[PDB]
């Protein structure tokens, strides 16, 4: 949908575009998801390869809870980027196009009669 | 009494080439466990 | 040319009752062909003569459900001055259903295509009224 | 004490360097590129 | 209340099934199903159109 | 099979998808898919078995066929503007006749008949390979067309695919056969997305692969291709139930599991372009495959079938097999509802 | 002569429809061989000296050849494909004859549609530069070696790795 | 209208001398060639162009894609040979 | 050209009608996949000749050595089936099934 | 690292190992043959590798600590109550024969992964080839029933063919009343319970299946009580004997590598052993199969996997 749009670099993870925008916070609950499913992954190798879980490669799971958070910050700020070129578009052609986006004429309870149904 | 389980019965249900044999086409028997056919 | 099925919407319900049986009977062997064609060439039979009797068989069911079925509508909306009521499609699917079970020998088949058929028929009526799309095209 | 001496009798000290490093290199990096970030940000709007 | 709602749809469904799964391995059967496929799909846009 | 032939076979495995996504002329992706057929045959038939054999004729024969119709639309094409790729001017039936094509390739129905055949004859790791990366081409060619398709044509492949594929999964006992069906459908809720919005076909892609991908595995681990011989898991290797259980679920569409979020927000722009009748049906009727699914769920972590004497070896025998993707790929595709909006 | 072209074709037709009718996998190479013998003839009509003569020295010296070769020594007759060959040969006539009336009726339906057997002899060459040199088909399929080269990296890849997968296969 | 003359002369001359004669009174190695005379063939396909290919500018381009073609078909070859595909010991 | 391509479309047609009918061959089959790939070489050619664009020659070399491939293919596994069953039918092929 | 394709490209190959006398020779015969000894001298001569016969406890002393399991953890099958009493309503007979199949293809394995990784040749007794013998005199003498003879046979059809067969087979024949005197002789309250007729059915399937069968891929070599005893007749016999009519000259590094792989992994092997045919001889349910997992889980050194067992002297487990 929106690959085709001007200004538009093919294959490129984040533009320069995107570096005005706030970076994420390392502490966001989705980031702190990623490493529960790190941690998890790396419990799961454990039990499944029959060893003991939580008592075995300390730096497997540091290298898996590490590895899903560098992802995680990095595709965040690429959808926060997508999303904000959304919107952008959207209110910018809302701008351009004042013909088919008129301000409704909200009226108030005093006047519109709604009609009454009992019980 | 204990739990109940599976018993030859109830697991040898899962054991032809198809479930449900409602079919009186279905003559078929179950595959190989090798893929190697009888020859 | 395709208007053979469009001139059955050309009208309300309860009237060209000839047409709207002929209508449905076409659209019933149609359907019928197309089933017989594939239970002929997936499951096939022994002789010629009775793959043919295979095709006779679905297609001549499949047309008599169409027409009982389109005939008992408009039926129903003429003894009842309801042309848009569901009410008569619903009868129409209850009698297709207990066509096919006149013809299946087997009451369980029966109803369910009677209760099937019906809900059908009424929700086919509800789209044409309301304005339901089947195959839309993109608006999002 | 078994009989079939296995390949996992001991530790692969090689892996256990390369992953602690590739920790600690990610974090590092993480870090760094985070707080660049940021002071681009507010170069940008103030 | 069984024979109606849960039966029924176990009984159609397992039928479906058979129907369905009645399949052998016959190229030539697939194919005079892809032809029929082929000729729907032209009608379908040769009358619609 | 030695290391030199290996590399190109695969290498041609690897480049046929890359070429086909990558080239703008229609004949440069015919020939990708060329390659992936001839070098996926070999693997096919390594095992030199009358099964092998016969599934590698069979698909070499229907791909052929694809292939040929693909490029006739090509020809035609380009005899009527003179260009090599698809405009917003080309007779529909060039189109329908090259989605005919492409689902052939797919293994949609009514044009599946195949797919089950060649999966049960052929090995694990090659039915891994034939349902996620021989996926990506043809549905490339697709996504690239996607505004100018007949949306009719390929709601009715949509949801007949859906219909063959539960009431196929609900009778066969082969776990070649049940993914061979599972496939089946998830194509066709691909399709049935497509031309509203192609994302979400890729969404469902890479949901259906991180899903399958690990299921084949957990398979390869016992080289289990039946229902009673994956039962006995609870005595091989017990701890991949707890994940085989929750990956069927996801399978199915259960909500509070990733594979739910392609059906709802499939679902959600179907009802945005008035498609309700069609979501409805392939809502229903997904159900069955949550219930043979739940069938294996049954008899493979929530009830003991008879077990063996000599699995008793097998429990003294120790194991290096199930590497770290499918502990990655299983909680990923577990455990990544609160990440929707990202993946949308 | 203007007719020659279409006759051409009709004997492609035919040929093709020998084809898919299935006399025998012998008999069959026959008639692909006349076809692609056509294929050249009508090639070389609309100026294709180039892709004809490869047409020749490939399609049926090198692919049709190998066809019978494995043939022959992979396939035998069966003695009850004679009755069945005179069976598809008056099927074969048959639909000679409803392809006559196919043409016919598509006449009549569209003047200068379909065919325009009035301007049969016409519309065979659109244009041509009469004072030009170097305009023939191998100043095209030599392209591949300055533009295109893609192509023929492409084609070289799938003979390379052809040898493997048929040892691979055979074995 | 030459060459149709040539051939139709030789083709009855055949033919009528043919007539008076009459009115006076498994193994795998074959297919292997066959395989590889088609993969062969085919590459005088793609180096038949030559003598027009070299007619052109790009020669540093030219020289580089019929060295390739050559090279990789003589290891298809080498490698077909290594594997005892060119020996007849059944 | 309008004649001679109608007449190229009706015999791709036929012999994809004859691929989608088997009749208890497969050499019979490969020879109507064969005859596929000689109408669309024929039809590519004449389009190139027809619009005197020299840069699309190459596509029919291509579509050839690419056919030629499949074609090879397809001859081996007909060997591996004959050789296993003795004979190049299609009723042989009914596993699969179960 | 483990073996695998990079270990055969980067040179740990197998034809450059195998010197003659990299060979696989079975020294089969009767019960109470001289078996043991011939197979030892033979070994000695020759400077291969002895193999002794594999019974009950083979895996419980090839894996773990080498010590043997309870026969509720390994067979659950005796052969002093098969001498005893056969015919039982339990199903010791076939619940052991099958066992023994495993066990000696557990053998086979261990010792064609030491033959191809190490030219060392290999000299084993009675093997997969001949473990049949006690099973049809089994069937002959009405010990067992002809379901359990057919899934015998489709386990032996589903394992055998993936293997390597033997170089050379030593038959010593011997008389079934010689063997009732050494077993009398020997001493075994059990053996000296066991019949003639069914020695002597062990007998006739040697002779006409197993000879018959063998000879056609692999030197045979018979020989009795007193040609035995004298060995370096059979010795020199041996490094005499001509190796032709095998497979093993079919093989090339690839094969060995794509066999030595399946032999590695010990679970592959048995895959085809543990399928659910449901017979009620060996068809365990599902609370005793639970009960003797989870305890054979509660000893020492099998809780976890091998170096995860701090109870038994194992460090680092925070790092492995
Ligand atoms: C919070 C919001 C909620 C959102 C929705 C949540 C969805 C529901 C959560 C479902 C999670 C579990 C679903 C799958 C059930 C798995 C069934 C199972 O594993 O139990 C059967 C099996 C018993 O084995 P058995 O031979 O009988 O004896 C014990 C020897 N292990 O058990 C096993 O053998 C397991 C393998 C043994 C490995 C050693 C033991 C380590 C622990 C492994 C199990 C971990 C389960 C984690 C449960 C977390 C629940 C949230
Ligand atoms: N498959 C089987 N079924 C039943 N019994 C078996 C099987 N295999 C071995 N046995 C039993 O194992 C015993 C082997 O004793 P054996 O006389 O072979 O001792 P040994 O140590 O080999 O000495 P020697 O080598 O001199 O014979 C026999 O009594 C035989 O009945």
């Amino acid at each position: 949908m929106m690959n085709g749009r001007p200004g538009h670099e093919p294959l490129k993870f984040l533009p320069d575009e995107a570096r005005s925008l706030p970076p994420p916070k390392l502490n966001d609950p989705r980031l702190v998801y990623m490493g529960l499913l790190g941690y998890c992954t790396g419990l799961m190798d454990n039990m499944l390869r029959m060893r003991p879980v939580m008592r075995a490669g300390l730096h497997r799971q540091l290298l898996f809870v590490t590895s899903f958070v560098f992802a995680g910050y990095f595709y965040l700020k690429r959808q926060n980027y997508l999303y904000a070129v959304k919107d952008h578009d959207m209110f910018g052609y809302i701008k351009l196009h004042p013909e088919d986006f008129p301000e409704k004429e909200k009226k108030t309870y005093a006047e519109i009669l709604e009609p009454f149904h009992p019980v | 009494a204990r739990q109940w389980q599976p018993d030859i019965e109830w697991a040898e249900q899962f054991s032809g080439a198809v479930m449900y044999p409602s079919k009186e086409t279905a003559h078929w028997k179950p595959p190989p466990w090798n893929d190697v056919d009888i020859l | 040319v395709k208007r053979f099925f469009e001139s059955y919407h050309e009208v309300p319900d309860g009237t060209q009752c000839h047409r709207k049986t002929y209508i449905t009977t076409a659209l019933g062997g149609i359907c019928g062909i197309i089933g017989s064609a594939y239970s002929v060439s997936l499951n096939p039979a022994d002789s010629t003569l009775e793959a043919v009797a295979r095709v006779g068989r679905y297609t001549f069911t499949a047309a008599a459900i169409g027409a009982m079925f389109g005939l008992t509508t408009c039926v129903s909306a003429q003894v009842r001055e309801k042309p848009d009521d569901p009410l008569n499609y619903f009868i129409g699917g209850c009698a297709g259903g207990l066509t096919l079970g006149a013809r299946t020998h087997s009451y369980g088949t029966a109803a369910m295509g009677c209760v099937y058929m019906g809900t059908a028929a009424a929700l086919f009526k509800i789209g044409k009224l309301e304005g339901w799309e089947l195959f839309p095209t993109p608006k999002v | 004490f078994y009989v079939r001496e296995p390949v996992n009798a001991k530790p692969n000290w090689l892996a256990v360097g390369l992953s602690v490093g590739a920790s600690v290199f990610m974090w590092i990096y993480l870090i760094q590129t985070h707080n660049e970030d940021v002071l681009e940000y507010k170069r940008r709007n103030g | 209340l069984e024979k109606t709602i849960p039966k029924s749809t176990s009984t159609l469904h397992t039928n479906m099934t058979t129907l369905t799964t009645n399949q052998k391995g016959l190229i030539k059967l697939y194919f005079m199903s892809f032809l029929i496929n082929i000729i729907l799909i032209i009608i379908l846009y040769s009358i619609n159109l | 099979m030695n290391p030199i032939t290996l590399a190109i076979i695969y290498f041609t495995i690897f480049l046929g998808p890359v070429i086909t996504m990558s080239s703008t002329n229609l004949m440069l992706m015919w020939v990708g898919l060329e390659f992936s057929l001839l070098a996926i045959i070999p693997m096919l038939i390594n095992k030199k078995n009358p099964r092998s054999t016969e599934a590698a004729t069979k698909y070499f024969v229907t791909q052929a066929t694809a292939s040929m119709i693909i490029l006739l639309a090509i020809v035609l094409n380009y005899k009527q503007l003179g260009t090599w790729m698809f405009q917003q001017q080309t007779n529909g039936l060039i189109l329908n006749m090259t989605l005919m094509a492409l689902s052939m390739k797919l293994g949609l129905a009514p044009f599946h008949f195949w797919l089950p055949e060649v999966t049960q004859g052929i090995p694990l790791h090659m039915g891994l390979i034939l349902l996620t990366w021989q996926k990506i081409a043809p549905l490339s060619i697709l996504i690239q067309i996607y505004p100018l398709l007949n949306s009719t044509i390929i709601l009715m492949l949509a949801i007949t695919s859906i219909f063959m594929g539960a009431w196929g999964g609900l009778n066969q006992t082969q776990m070649r056969k049940i993914m061979a069906y599972s496939s089946i459908a998830h194509m066709g809720w691909m399709l049935a997305i497509l031309p509203y919005n192609p994302s979400l076909t890729l969404l469902n892609l890479m949901i259906y692969i991180i899903l399958t991908a690990p299921m084949f595995m957990a398979l390869m681990l016992n080289n289990s291709m039946t229902i009673n011989s994956i039962s006995l898991l609870w005595n091989k290797t017990p701890a991949m139930l707890t994940m085989i259980s929750l990956m069927l679920l996801s399978l199915g569409g259960l909500p509070p599991l990733t594979g739910f979020l392609p059906k709802w927000i499939i679902i959600t722009e179907l009802m945005k372009n008035n498609c309700l009748i069609m979501a409805t049906l392939m809502a229903m009727m997904a159900l069955l495959n949550l219930f043979f699914y739940t069938r294996l769920i049954y008899s493979t972590s929530l009830t003991m079938f008879p077990t063996n004497n000599n699995s008793k070896m097998m429990t003294h025998q120790t194991k290096t097999k199930p590497n770290l993707m499918f502990s990655t790929l299983a909680i990923m595709s577990t455990m990544t509802l609160p990440l929707a909006p990202q993946l949308i | 002569m203007n007719n020659y072209i279409f006759v051409l074709s009709s004997l492609f037709l035919v040929g093709c429809l020998g084809l898919a009718l299935k006399p025998s996998p012998i008999y069959g190479g026959l008639g692909l061989i006349v076809s692609g013998f056509v294929g050249c003839l009508m090639v070389l009509g609309f100026g294709g000296s180039f892709l004809g003569l490869m047409v020749f020295l490939i399609y049926l010296g090198g692919m049709l050849v190998v066809f019978g070769y494995t043939t022959a020594m992979a396939t035998e007759e069966y003695p009850e494909t004679w009755g069945s060959n005179w069976l598809i040969l008056g099927f074969l006539v048959l639909g000679v004859i409803m392809e006559v009336f196919l043409i016919c009726v598509l006449n009549y339906y569209d003047e200068v549609g379909v065919i325009n057997l009035d301007g049969l002899g016409d519309w065979l060459m659109y244009e041509v530069d009469d004072v030009g040199v170097m305009l023939e088909g191998g100043i095209g399929v030599a392209a591949m070696y300055s533009c295109a080269t893609w192509m023929m990296v492409v084609a070289g890849w799938s003979l390379f790795a052809g040898i493997f997968i048929i040892i691979e296969i055979t074995r | 209208m030459n060459l149709y003359t040539v051939i139709f002369i030789n083709i009855l001359l055949s033919l009528t001398l043919i007539l008076v004669a009459f009115w006076l009174p498994f193994s795998m190695k074959f297919f292997l060639v066959a395989i590889t005379f088609l993969l062969f063939d085919l590459e005088i396909a793609l180096l038949l162009p030559l003598p027009w290919a070299i007619q052109t500018i790009k020669t540093s381009t030219m020289m580089i894609m019929a060295f390739i073609l050559v090279t990789i078909l003589s290891l298809g070859l080498a490698y077909e040979w290594t594997q005892k595909g060119l020996e007849w010991t059944e | 050209m309008p004649s001679t391509f109608f007449n190229l479309t009706m015999a791709f047609s036929l012999s994809l009608l004859g691929t989608l009918m088997f009749r208890s061959h497969l050499m019979s089959t490969l020879l109507c996949l064969e005859g596929m790939v000689l109408s669309l070489f024929i039809m590519t050619s004449v389009t190139s000749l027809n619009s005197n664009s020299m840069s699309s020659m190459p596509i029919p070399i291509t579509i050839l050595v690419f056919a030629a491939c499949e074609a090879a293919v397809g001859l081996a596994l007909l060997v591996k089936v004959s050789n296993t069953y003795g004979t190049d039918y299609v009723q042989n092929l009914n596993l699969l099934q179960c | 690292l483990r073996y695998g394709l990079l270990a055969a490209i980067l040179g740990d190959k197998t034809t450059k190992k195998l010197h003659e006398y990299s060979r696989v020779i079975t020294v089969d015969g009767n019960i109470c043959s001289g078996k043991n000894k011939l197979a030892k001298e033979i070994a000695q001569q020759l400077g291969m590798k002895h193999y002794p016969e594999a019974g009950i406890q083979y895996s419980s002393t090839t894996t773990g600590d080498g010590r043997p399991l309870d026969i509720e953890f390994s067979g659950s099958c005796s052969l002093e109550k098969f001498y005893d009493d056969p015919k039982s309503n339990d199903g010791n007979s076939y619940r052991l024969q099958s066992w023994l199949y495993a066990s000696r293809l557990l053998q086979y394995a261990d010792a064609l992964e030491h033959l191809l990784s190490t030219g060392q040749g290999v000299v084993l007794e009675r093997s997969i080839y001949s473990d049949f013998v006690f099973l049809e005199a089994m069937y002959n003498q009405g010990y067992i029933r002809k379901q359990c003879v057919d899934h015998y046979n489709e386990i032996k059809r589903l394992t055998l063919p993936e293997y390597l067969p033997p170089h050379a087979v030593i038959y010593i024949d011997v008389p079934v009343p010689e063997v009732q005197s050494r077993i009398q002789k020997k001493g075994d309250p059990h053996e000296m319970k066991v019949t003639s007729a069914y020695l002597q059915d062990i007998e006739n399937a040697y002779k006409k299946t197993f000879l018959p069968k063998m000879s056609e891929m692999c030197e045979v070599l018979v020989y009795d009580s007193w040609e035995a005893e004298d060995p370096t007749k059979v010795v020199e016999d041996i490094e005499y004997l001509k190796y032709n009519k095998g497979p093993w000259l079919k093989q090339d590094d690839w094969t060995f590598h794509y066999l030595r792989m399946l032999v590695q992994d010990k679970t592959e092997v048995l895959n085809y052993t543990t399928i659910p045919v449901y017979l009620p001889e060996i068809t365990i349910g599902a609370h005793q199969g639970s009960r003797i997992y989870n305890s054979f889980r509660e000893l020492p050194g099998r809780k976890y996997a091998p170096g995860y067992n701090a109870e038994v002297g194992d460090k680092w487990i925070w790092l492995k």
